[PDB]
């Protein structure tokens, strides 16, 4: 897996960001149905 | 100046622009400047100043510059400090 | 004598906007008398547009003009009073781009390429250029350079003041 | 070469907007036009490709690829060879009477550089680094090793590249320590705010990339802008309240491009905003940062959720320390978000552990917890030793 990276943690894992932001949105957006 | 008391007898001259823009360019060295900067120019300016009086216009330049926020150095502020040390060296 | 009153009774028309366009012969009209009467009346008059309150426009559009019309006559000669009001719009403009670059200028002019009382005038609005970039120890530095260059010449009390 | 590599990497981020593919290639199309780009926009057109990357004249044309502006023509290289070979030619001669008069120190290194910056411009990882180094072999200056700076950093970062340069940054800087006097710590602690933003800086450079500013930038290898807001986010992201509230609050720096680039709108501006201890205003502004500052940037984007999360626990820690009893669902119902996915997430800090957050699904409730003399101090103390006790064992491990 190339060579340095920021290392450990380990990658963790991804698709959040967004997946927030679609509930940024969302959450935000059910906000705003509320 | 009879020898033996003083054998070899020399004079040192000039100096003018070119000792100082050296002198200058020597002491303008030491403190850290701003590129485009042209120290003959600025010994141009200088007229009837010395090798220590040259530290002057750094000191001035660099009191220029470090009153700019600056320990860099423009070109300017030792033009400027040239004639603030012509001051000086036409001042009393 | 009119054209001051009746400039701003130009003004009180928007023939200010007549003469606006005046103010460039105007220029060459006092010019037709002298330069020295014209750059103490031309910048006056735009002075008085500036009072009778006008949009920057006119002035900036004028007062650019007589900075220019400075240049084009022979006149390097405080233009950039001129333009330190022109800078002073770009300040009102809020334009501290227009005024810094302008006043950078007005700072190399006034540098001594150009006058050092005025030098410490721009620096003054530089300061507040600075003060409204909200740059301050800038602000400082203009204002202190205007403050302390102040002490080496007289300011307006109003600078003074200021 | 920093537009390039930008550019570059922009639309080899392409994702959002045919425009983050376009407008990069854009200019690069033509810049290829401006610079004999092809050795490397030839592997720049290999960079992005096997995605979008994938429609060009020489390497791959395909219809999966939104970028056909990854394309070539050999004229480019015609002409880049013609340009190349005109200005090895140019240069050829001339460095060779350069070495024929013994002509220059530095000025035989300085064609040297004029041949080595083509590369730059071609997109050659190559002669301008032997050129650079006859040139550094040719060097009496350390200014002539701050071109090899200038080199070096125009060597990596044309690729936004990595260690050796950085190795080199360090190889070159550590020569001597003066820095360019006052600068070229700039460049080292820039491009080294660079290389350790590689994928890092995170706590590291990042005030030194803050830091010094704006007492270089680059052109070719970087903009201000670029440092301002690339040293903003991490070390905003990554430093104190205090450290960002006493600098990132404001500095005339930030004054003068606070909005400038709107290339920010955001970072501590939402940061602030959000150290304004905002709930829901910042839950937006993160990916309103994020696809606007992360994605947009090199190492913004190639770190990406480092960032995400922490300032998203991180408020918590505020939210805590505000109460040592909150309601989880004051917190996550009364802020008008999901609770659950949230605290699910939230729920993910509890094995990141950097909550002292107390929290009930249930009562949607949320507590604390506190160092008091476990802390770490009377805590970590026993690894410490151990470590130690390892390399003691490790020590009585030699023996022989």
């Amino acid at each position: 897996q190339t060579n340095i990276w920021e290392e450990n943690w380990d990658d963790v894992e991804v698709d959040d960001d967004f997946t927030n932001e679609l509930k940024a949105e969302l959450d935000r957006y059910k906000r705003e149905n509320q | 100046l009879r020898p033996g008391r003083i054998d070899r007898k020399i004079e040192f001259p000039p100096p003018s622009v070119a000792a100082r823009a050296e002198i200058l360019r020597i002491h303008s060295r030491k403190m850290n400047l701003t590129r485009g900067i042209n120290l003959r120019k600025v010994a141009e300016k200088m007229n009837g100043c010395s090798g220590a009086d040259v530290k002057g216009v750094c000191t001035e330049a660099g009191m220029y510059a470090l009153r700019e926020r600056r320990i860099h150095v423009t070109q300017e502020d030792f033009e400027l400090a040239v004639g603030k040390v012509m001051n000086k060296n036409q001042e009393t | 004598t009119s054209i001051l009153e009746l400039g701003q009774l130009y003004v009180t028309m928007g023939a200010k906007d007549k003469l606006r366009e005046f103010i460039p012969h105007s220029t060459e009209y006092m010019m037709q008398f002298a330069k020295s009467k014209t750059v103490k009346v031309l910048k006056t008059l735009i002075e008085k547009f500036e009072q009778v309150p006008d949009s920057l426009d006119d002035q900036i559009f004028v007062c650019e003009k007589s900075i220019e019309f400075a240049k084009r006559e022979k006149r390097v000669f405080l233009k950039h009073s001129l333009s330190i009001k022109l800078a002073t719009l770009h300040y009102q403009k809020k334009q501290y781009k227009d005024s810094l670059a302008l006043i950078n200028d007005l700072l190399r002019e006034f540098k001594k390429l150009d006058d050092k009382p005025s030098l410490v005038d721009v620096h003054l609005l530089e300061s507040k250029v600075y003060h409204k970039l909200r740059n301050l120890a800038k602000s400082k530095a203009s204002l202190t350079a205007a403050r302390t260059a102040a002490n080496s010449i007289y300011c307006p009390t109003q600078t003074v003041a200021e | 070469n920093y537009e390039v590599s930008e550019k570059a990497f922009l639309l080899t981020q392409s994702k959002v907007s045919i425009e983050q593919r376009k407008e990069a290639a854009e200019f690069v199309l033509a810049k290829i036009k401006e610079e004999e780009m092809a050795p490397y926009y030839k592997y720049l057109c290999e960079e992005y490709l096997v995605n979008n990357g994938q429609s060009d004249l020489e390497h791959d044309e395909k219809s999966d690829s939104l970028n056909e502006w990854i394309k070539f023509d050999q004229e480019l290289y015609n002409e880049l060879c013609k340009k190349n070979e005109s200005k090895i030619k140019e240069l050829n001669e001339k460095i060779q009477k350069l070495e024929e008069d013994d002509e220059g120190e530095l000025e035989q290194a300085q064609a040297w550089i004029n041949l080595g910056e083509y590369y730059a411009q071609i997109g050659d990882k190559d002669n301008a680094e032997k050129t650079l180094g006859k040139s550094l072999s040719k060097a009496i200056s350390t200014g002539a090793k701050i071109d090899v700076m200038l080199t070096i950093a125009r060597l990596g970062f044309f690729y936004n590249d990595q260690l050796y340069v950085k190795e080199k940054l360090e190889a070159v800087n550590s020569m001597i320590e003066k820095g360019g006097d006052w600068e070229r710590r700039n460049r080292y602690k820039t491009y080294y705010g660079i290389h350790c933003l590689a994928v890092r800086n995170f706590k590291e450079a990042a005030k030194l990339l803050v830091d010094s500013l704006a007492t270089f930038t680059s052109i070719e290898l970087t903009s201000y802008e670029s440092i301002a807001t690339y040293a903003s986010v991490t070390g905003l992201f990554t430093l104190e309240r205090t450290d960002l509230k006493s600098k990132v609050i404001d500095s005339p720096e930030l004054l003068s491009l606070i909005s400038t680039t709107a290339a920010l709108q955001s970072i501590s501006s939402l940061t602030i905003s959000l150290y304004a201890s905002d709930y829901a205003s910042y839950f937006p502004y993160l990916l309103e940062t994020y696809a606007n500052v992360l994605i947009p940037c090199k190492y913004l984007n190639r770190h990406a959720d480092f960032f995400v999360r922490e300032m998203r626990r991180k408020v918590y820690a505020q939210l805590l320390e505000s109460y040592k009893t909150l309601s989880l669902k004051s917190m996550a119902s009364a802020f008008g978000v999901s609770v659950a996915f949230l605290d699910n997430d939230l729920g993910k800090f509890i094995p990141n552990k950097q909550l002292n957050c107390v929290i009930d699904r249930v009562n949607g409730i949320v507590e604390t917890n506190r160092p008091d003399n476990k802390n770490a101090q009377y805590h970590l103390l026993v690894k410490q030793g151990d470590g130690l006790l390892t390399k003691l064992q490790k020590y009585g491990a030699a023996v022989r």
